[PDB]
């Protein structure tokens, strides 16, 4: 009845409707907040975070892009020297800044700019006032979320050592819900504990061969790597996300740091009961409806096991644009076995296994929700389950009521 | 290098996509990395359209970079094909795409397909949207219209109607109901609505209609040297240049100018006393060449507003702003930059500023009140309602537009003063 | 005596005024104090006219009162009469002529006119504007209306549109356009547009449109009873509406309903993607009984709102209004104080209100969005530009004013939530 | 050739395009602060109240309607009562204010409710912190501005005795403008002085046989009465519009209080040649145009006699709701003596000789503003003129400008 661990899952490229890691710069500018980034690119990315941060491009926000020109484009020894000018030039004018990110686009890594090096020497140039640091966001390697996954794996290498034994929390999440998180750690008795990213440069966590770390977000892989390479060690944990998610995922912290068995319940069973009862109130709508998601962050594994555990839905086809076997273990052995799984994308063929199914809710792109909604589809755009609060146990019942929502709506204009 | 926030047009390729998306059985396939599919959104989200832009990208990664660039883009082009089986076809580079080897040409004619496929020319950084959309119509154009023999109705066509157009559905909706008032009938209206046979039929129409310069200019050229047909060169927005616009019409058609000015309720509204506290505001006004010397005519002839300041993002409209400037006194500001704006702006500090998207955000920040009057624009300016910029009910829409954010006679003269 | 600092509605007389200005060639005598002309400026000033109305005062004062008050009145008509030459003419009473002992009815016959003298029965002091609106129209056709022949072709008449009211003239012109469509052409539209030989001539029509029961109820039930004439008991506010209404027509007359929905938008902008965050949004709904019983059926079935309060001004449509809350689960607010509409949105909380001028203050005063649906209302709802409620042109521009007010996707997630 | 005091001015009655009374609380309550002015009238009253205030109707004003029901006009029903229950409910929630004005209306003076006997009783009910007067604002006895005139005249009587020589400027006067003659009167070395009515309740100023007062304002016939009564002077003056009408004014009160000519040179020169600087800037527009005015306010007069000798426009007819004779006297002397002057209307006679006369420029009411535009003729809506600081030198440039507008924006719009 329940579990996912040996399921083949379908590998597939092709046409496919995705976010390139840029993206990831719409909202981590807004979490990191003495850091700035800067695209490498041309007037094309300019337009991609123009149009994605939407009104928040008035807000005289914490990025750019350094569009590049005819004069620009060939001639290697020349592209990196007129750069330093155009930092220095930004950095001059905004000293609130100490951490400058050097993103990588496309055009940028096709005119194979050595962005890592470029980064190496502005940091010498502009210390100890700014560090600068290097990652990629261009199409040709990421999708939409493995914007963040980079761009803290290139903070990685650089951070502090320590002896200490710490709990590192990874993942940029909602300032809400990390206090939420900090709160019932500290409850438990476990500390003390860090986020990755920290909201300040100042601020940041230290690693050493005795941390612990944890993943808040499944998309985490190549950061990963980064803290595993300086010695910390991975907690393993189905990501919270509802009542059982968040339960799950704080065991293991208890199960890692040694908490006692009633000392668990005693801080658990209270938020808990909250959780599952703002989760029924849309049981009504979900329950035996059906459930199909084309790959957008990689969030789509884990919380199509919450919508089928919690909520009750059935589950189709959960499309993921990355699958890391690994860090998805916890989660995907707790999915209903019945589930077809996808790694990447073809466009065209999963719009007609989509069609083939015909399921209840879809989730999905924004470029591709409203031609499905004229076709008969109830749909929910996945781009929401980034920018609202959903990880751990207050957000449960909002979690729920994102899905919710449209289904309630298409009942509701007949 | 060139540090960006803003920008008031996106890269040539999403222009291209303006003409593809506005035409229907037309299939363009851009060549592209995964990621550049974001320009679809503008089109279900902004536009808010019932189905898929007709867009599709060879989408190259990491993984297939290399020799398999070239293979990647021979299938997009079969695929689209194949499964859409489209009437014409065009294909062009995207930014990225541009510092590759691969020939757009050379590949689509290996294929041979049944159906013309029309490469375009998009210099990604030196060129911006507007001449992205201009030019992959001009292609299309010069594809495939001829030579033709007359309609025996007196008839044209709608030239610079695009997707993801300020207004463009209703503008092109009461322009038509400007020459039906007139006796005279739409042969094709595109590219908006036309399908690539439509615009085979082109050259049967007796003139044609500039609606919008900065994306038909070279298209309506084109059909001046291949098929003799003039082509309107006063667009008609504000009661007077509409006026100006059908006394030009009858001149190309030696027709009688007959008129139906039986709901143009703007003069009155702004002769009417209630408007006598306009005479002397102060207006700024920005945006592309054409809605910005279309408004600036508005404002001091038909409102009794005072410009002090006019600009535009677009360069290639940059000498008829400069003249059309120059008779109310002031230099044409031609910039890209919006800090320039804001700065020229804060100078010469209006009372009403007439702009763009990000204009109505420096106005909200400097607390000036404000109005929309040219693209780019946010998707409340794609509305559900009838909401034309030209003719007689655009000249209506214009006045409440503009009047609405102010102030009126009494207060001033206030729920502030009397607070 | 209360305490009044707003009203909803003027005195009856003001009403009578709506319904004379309404006409062409017809003549309203009040006998009133100098000084109840500053309602001529209603007229002149919110709906902009370019002509002083049909209405002039006997202009009583200090130094001529008692036996001199009723000459003032035969003069007033004497004057009136022998000057514009109308085709017929009312008489009627102020508030303070209320108090006299002069006789109207007596005066006018004394006087023996070369045409009818319409005399109207406004009580001041307890009625208020609408009555004396639906009364005076009421009074007239009693008095010209006479049974004809059908005509040949299947025409309808448009009953109740008046001056001043709101967007009675885009309405008008819209109701007329989807019954076109269907194939009935319209007999006489009154009061709006005619002279009482319009009304001479409404018997000739197979049905009427009720179009707004505030100033039409009573002048349909009479040609119910006299001409036989059912009348439509549906007001085409929304999509839904609109299509019972037509149906009710269809049922009224035999013809098959045929829709022209292709500018029809409003139900597919609801259907997008972008409007899901409209889902469940608390609303409160206030004005005439009319447009609060449509708008909140727009707002619960068309757009996914949840109506949180409803209510209205007019005692006249206590019944009509009570029978429809209840199918939201709510008790009607039946009520003229603007203070205890403040109570109830207090109470309520609500995320969006739609309501009249005075609640667009209590919205600002409170901080909550707002969007006007409902006379007494400033000039700007006054418009240029075609915006009407009804119909198919309705329903969309209902859709963009109501969301207009509010946050959009993004922000409501996410300017000083960054700034 | 100039004056009019020969002229035969026509008198004349029959339908009437003007404002009562009532209106003058939509301008007066703005100035005395703590003041509130309730209207015993019917809807119609609050209705005009609520029309002419527009937008400071939302903003919690200092003035409401008492408004009479069904069971008010009955012969049983009290008036003493009635009144008093909503007057104490009223000042129960407003404790700020100190002033109240039982402004009567036609409906009250009809059923002719003692609204003077009902001021002394609420009085006594509510001294010391709270007091009571009555007026008129009725369309019976008043036309637009004069209900400024019938409430200052109210207070009157009940100002504080004097014996000194105190100056009393009379006329609501918008704040910036009476500082400004504050300060012209300073410099010039009269004072002190005070204002009425005064910016609050306990700082009016008090009158006796030695207080002289002038007259910034043309329709303060009343208040003259009640203020002669009480044995202070007045000061003949022309009205301070314009440059020319205001060193008139101020010279009147020069010569009262005996100031050397040239302490006035001093103080006037320097403002003086700055105010007329400023008016030749609507010269062009304005000179050799014909006016014509309707009857308003009472401030056609002084304005056509600032239009005609400053700004070179032409008189035809200039109409006036009231002539007051010996206030007049002074600006009558001033005016073109080909003028017709009209003290009434006659409505439609009147709009016969307007078209007749075909004049450049109209002042009228909004009433009768847009139906004369669409006739063809400039029109200037004099209601502003009340609304806009217009005496005095500073606002003497605003003042020309106020009339060369409409004439501005008609050129400008069909060039
Ligand atoms: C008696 C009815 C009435 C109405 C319907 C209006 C509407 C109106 N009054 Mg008003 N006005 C009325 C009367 C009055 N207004 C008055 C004041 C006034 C001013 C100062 C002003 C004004 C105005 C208006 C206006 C124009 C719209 C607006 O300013 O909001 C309307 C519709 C407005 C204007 O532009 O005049 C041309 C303006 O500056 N009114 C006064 C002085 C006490 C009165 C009696
Ligand atoms: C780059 C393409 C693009 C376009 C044209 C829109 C339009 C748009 N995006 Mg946005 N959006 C784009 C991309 C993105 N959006 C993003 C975010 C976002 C959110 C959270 C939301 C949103 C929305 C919109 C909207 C609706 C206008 C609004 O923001 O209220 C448009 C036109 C809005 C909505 O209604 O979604 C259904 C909403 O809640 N966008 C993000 C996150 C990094 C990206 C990359
Ligand atoms: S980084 Fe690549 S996918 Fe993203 S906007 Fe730039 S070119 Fe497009
Ligand atoms: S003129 Fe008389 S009846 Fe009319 S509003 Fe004024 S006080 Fe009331």
């Amino acid at each position: 009845t329940f579990g996912c661990t040996d399921s083949p899952v379908r590998r597939e490229r092709g046409q496919k409707a995705v976010f390139c890691g840029l993206t990831s710069i719409v909202w981590l500018h807004r979490k990191m907040q003495d850091a700035f980034f800067l695209v490498v690119g041309s007037r094309t990315c300019a337009h991609l975070l123009q149009a994605a941060a939407g009104v928040m491009i008035f807000a005289e926000p914490r990025f750019g892009t350094a569009v590049l020109e005819e004069q620009d484009l060939a001639g290697l020894a020349d592209a990196h020297k007129e750069l330093d000018r155009e930092v220095a030039k930004l950095l001059e004018r905004r000293p609130d800044i100490r951490q400058l990110f050097l993103v990588g686009s496309c055009p940028s890594e096709v005119l194979k700019l050595d962005l890592d090096r470029a980064a190496e020497r502005l940091s010498g140039l502009h210390a100890p006032h700014v560090r600068v640091y290097s990652y990629t966001g261009s199409g040709l390697d990421t999708t939409f979320t493995q914007g963040e996954d980079t761009c803290l794996a290139a903070m990685v290498p650089t951070l502090d050592t320590t002896e200490a034994a710490e709990l590192i929390v990874v993942g940029a999440l909602p300032d809400v819900v990390e206090d939420q998180c900090l709160s019932l750690l500290t409850q438990l008795g476990v500390g003390p504990v860090r986020m990755l990213p920290a909201r300040r440069s100042d601020i940041e966590p230290a690693v050493g061969p005795n941390t612990r770390f944890i993943l808040a977000q499944p998309f985490l892989g190549e950061t990963t790597g980064a803290l595993e390479r300086r010695g910390a060690k991975r907690i393993a944990a189905p990501f919270p996300f509802g009542e059982e998610g968040t339960t799950l995922w704080l065991k293991a912290v208890a199960d890692a740091y040694g908490v006692s068995a009633e000392k668990f319940e005693a801080v658990t069973a209270a938020p808990r009961a909250r959780a599952k009862k703002a989760i029924a109130a849309h049981l009504e709508t979900l329950t035996g409806k059906s459930l199909f998601m084309f790959p957008d962050s990689q969030l789509e594994i884990p919380l199509a096991r919450f919508l089928a555990r919690e909520c009750g839905m059935k589950t189709t086809e959960i499309a993921t644009p990355f699958l890391h076997k690994a860090i998805m273990a916890p989660d995907l052995a707790l999915l209903p076995s019945n589930t077809a799984l996808t790694e990447g994308q073809d466009l065209e063929a999963q719009l007609d296994r989509h069609e083939a199914i015909n399921p209840d809710l879809t989730v999905c792109g924004l470029g591709l929700a409203n031609p499905l909604e004229a076709k008969g589809h109830a749909t929910k755009w996945a781009i929401e389950l980034v920018f609202t609060p959903v990880h751990f146990y207050e957000q449960a019942g909002d979690l729920a009521g994102l899905f919710s929502r449209p289904l309630r709506r298409r009942a509701l204009l007949n | 290098m060139k540090l960006t926030l803003w920008t008031y047009e996106g890269p040539p390729h999403v222009g291209a996509m303006r003409v593809a998306t506005a035409m229907k059985d037309l299939q363009l396939v851009l060549h592209g990395p995964q990621g550049d599919t974001y320009a679809d959104l503008l089109f279900t989200m902004i536009e808010r359209r019932n189905a898929r832009p007709p867009v599709s990208f060879s989408t190259f990664e990491a993984s297939h970079m290399g020799t398999d660039t070239a293979i990647l883009l021979k299938d997009a082009l079969a695929a689209a094909h194949a499964r859409y089986k489209p009437q014409a076809m065009a294909v062009a580079l995207t930014c990225t795409a541009e510092l590759l080897q691969d020939d757009p040409n050379g590949i689509s004619r290996a294929l041979n397909l049944p159906v013309p496929v029309v490469p375009l020319e998009l210099p990604s950084y030196s060129r911006k949207e507007n001449y992205g959309a201009d030019e992959t119509f001009r292609a299309l154009v010069r594809a495939l219209a001829v030579p033709m023999e007359r309609t025996p109705e007196v008839t044209c066509n709608l030239l610079g109607a695009t997707a993801l157009g300020f207004r463009h559905r209703d503008d092109v909706a009461e322009v038509t109901k400007l020459l039906a008032t007139m006796g005279i009938k739409v042969n094709v209206c595109a590219p908006l609505g036309a399908s690539p046979d439509d615009l085979r039929k082109l050259g049967q129409a007796h003139f044609n209609v500039l609606m919008y310069p900065e994306t038909g200019e070279s298209a309506a050229r084109h059909l001046e040297r291949a098929c003799k047909q003039p082509f309107t060169k006063i667009v008609p927005i504000g009661v007077g240049a509409t006026r100006d616009f059908l006394a030009e019409v009858s001149k190309i058609t030696g027709l009688p100018v007959v008129t139906d000015e039986s709901t143009l309720r703007q003069p009155w509204w702004s002769a009417s006393v209630d408007s006598t506290y306009l005479t002397g505001k102060r207006v700024f006004i920005f945006g592309d060449g054409t809605h910005v010397i279309a408004a600036a005519r508005i404002a001091a002839k038909e409102v009794g507003f005072e410009v002090v300041g006019m600009g535009c993002y677009n360069r290639e409209m940059a000498r008829p702003l400069r003249t059309a400037a120059a008779e109310y006194g002031l230099e044409a500001l031609i910039t890209d930059d919006y800090l320039e704006v804001e700065k020229a702006i804060e100078a010469a500090a209006p009372e009403l500023i007439l702009g763009t998207q990000m204009e109505r955000n420096i106005a909200k920040k400097l607390g000036l009140p404000c109005a929309v009057i040219s693209a780019p624009v946010h998707v409340q300016d794609f509305p559900a309602r009838y909401a034309p910029q030209m003719g007689f009910e655009g000249a209506n829409v214009l006045f409440d537009t503009w009047v609405h954010p102010l102030v009126m006679g009494l207060e001033e003269h206030l729920l502030t003063m009397f607070r």
